[PDB]
């Protein structure tokens, strides 16, 4: 069955321009059943379409583009159909412009239509790029600890902070891995900083608060930093 | 606008159908999206299949509300379930997608932590604080914070929910404050909304 895949920068500066390609594969972006586009979608997040287009002329015209009304002042969309290939340009981006973006073709009252067009529907997507729009350099983490109280039935829950690092990933452990049991950590948010951060919690007996050290062991290959945070009763 | 519920659950071999309001024509699409994976075309023309799409799935519209009906639940329906449309001339819009949960063990209430800012961050001038959930099933919550009695809407990352090793979930939210906020209020509070029932916990400066 046919295919688009989409190639490009996954690493794009605030306020630079975001340009993605698509490549089709077992269908024509020439012919005149479809439209070509795009959408995306931020992590985490809903889908939002971008716009689309065809090179099939009417009479009044040389071809049809739709654009997201909230993007089309940055927005341009192309084809070339020699190489069938489908391209984004979007300028000025921010950290609202993160997304998987997807290559898409529509599907809708295309090939036949009263007055214009009606692609309504995405009948085949791409598998999609995440695009990371910050302007970050590589940048250890801060990490901060989160203390459990001395005094939840007997368990206490305490936990690491890490805050402020790029790119991804960082990894925790916790005593150098001889605490596993009840250990969880948590995806990383990309903050509009531009910057991730995330937190690693584990649940423990209240009772060992005052004779158990806990510390945990942060690793950020990219920065080569390691943090060993000691994290304490309050 | 489209809206549809943000979460929807059922057992295998039960039927189920989720809801979008807000369509105004036939050109109403349905979209599944597993995690981490690309959205795939289940339904178009309100109920037309895609050729391989199983015919457990269907399409329907009544007034300005389109639904898809899911019968026979099989575990890898579970996903996020999108509607689409065409509005106004030629644009087209999604709704907010509803995650659909294949129900494979007991429902359960969240568990929650709400850490303060600590003592090193604050001496470095920023503050955090720390919301985190666990122990919950379906894999779905809403969060929402609060200061003193009022909501507070900036500043506020929460992940989407993550499976724990004991395989029921947890999430995480973070509301950022100046230590200057921090200290003006009397409390803040985290609420997560988890079928309908919430559990908050407050902290004080």
């Amino acid at each position: 069955q046919p295919q688009l895949q989409e190639s490009g920068p996954t690493l794009v500066e605030a306020s630079e321009t975001l340009s993605l390609t698509c490549a089709v594969s077992g269908d024509s972006t020439a012919a005149c059943n479809s439209f070509w586009g795009w959408v995306r979608q931020p992590p985490g997040k809903g889908l939002e379409w971008v716009g689309s287009l065809s090179h099939c002329a009417s009479y009044w015209n040389r071809g049809w583009t739709y654009h997201n009304p909230s993007l089309k002042s940055r927005l341009t969309l192309a084809l070339d159909t020699p190489k069938n290939l489908v391209f984004l340009k979007l300028n000025s981006v921010t950290a609202a412009d993160t997304a998987t973006y997807y290559c898409a073709r529509f599907g809708g009252e295309v090939l036949r239509y009263t007055d214009w067009p009606k692609p309504a529907w995405v009948d085949l997507w791409g598998r999609g790029t995440l695009v990371t729009v910050s302007s970050a350099s590589t940048k250890g983490p801060s990490v901060f600890p989160l203390a459990p109280s001395s005094k939840s039935g007997g368990t206490a829950a305490l936990g690491c902070l890490v805050k402020d690092y790029f790119p991804e990933p960082v990894t925790v452990s916790w005593n150098s891995g001889a605490l596993t049991s009840g250990v969880h950590t948590f995806p990383a948010v990309l903050q509009s900083s531009g910057l991730y951060s995330l937190s690693s919690v584990v649940t423990v007996p209240s009772s060992s608060l005052g004779t158990q050290t806990y510390i945990c062991n942060v690793n950020h290959k990219p920065s080569n930093t390691k943090v060993d945070k000691r994290v304490e009763p309050k | 606008a489209l809206t549809q519920p943000p979460s929807a659950s059922g057992s295998p071999g039960q039927s189920i159908t989720i809801s979008c309001t807000g369509t105004s024509n036939n050109f109403v699409s349905w979209y599944q999206q597993h995690a981490g994976k690309a959205p795939k075309l289940v339904i178009y023309d309100v109920n037309k299949r895609p050729s391989g799409v199983p015919d457990r799935f269907s399409g329907s519209k009544s007034g300005n509300t389109a639904s898809l009906t899911v019968s026979g639940l099989q575990t890898d329906d579970e996903a996020v379930y999108y509607c689409g449309s065409l509005v106004g001339n030629w644009d087209v819009i999604f709704g907010g997608g509803t995650k659909l949960t294949v129900l494979g063990q007991p429902k359960a209430a969240p568990s929650v932590t709400l850490f303060p800012p600590s003592s090193e961050e604050l001496q470095a001038n920023k503050a955090t604080l720390v919301c985190l959930i666990s122990d919950f099933y379906p894999g779905a919550v809403t969060v929402a914070w609060k200061a003193d009695s009022s909501p507070v809407k900036a500043g506020v990352e929460t992940t989407t929910p993550s499976k724990q090793s004991n395989n029921k979930y947890a999430a995480s939210s973070y509301l950022s404050l100046t230590p200057e906020q921090w200290k003006s209020h009397r409390s803040y509070s985290c609420q997560v909304t988890h079928e309908g029932s919430t559990v908050e916990k407050t902290v004080a400066p």
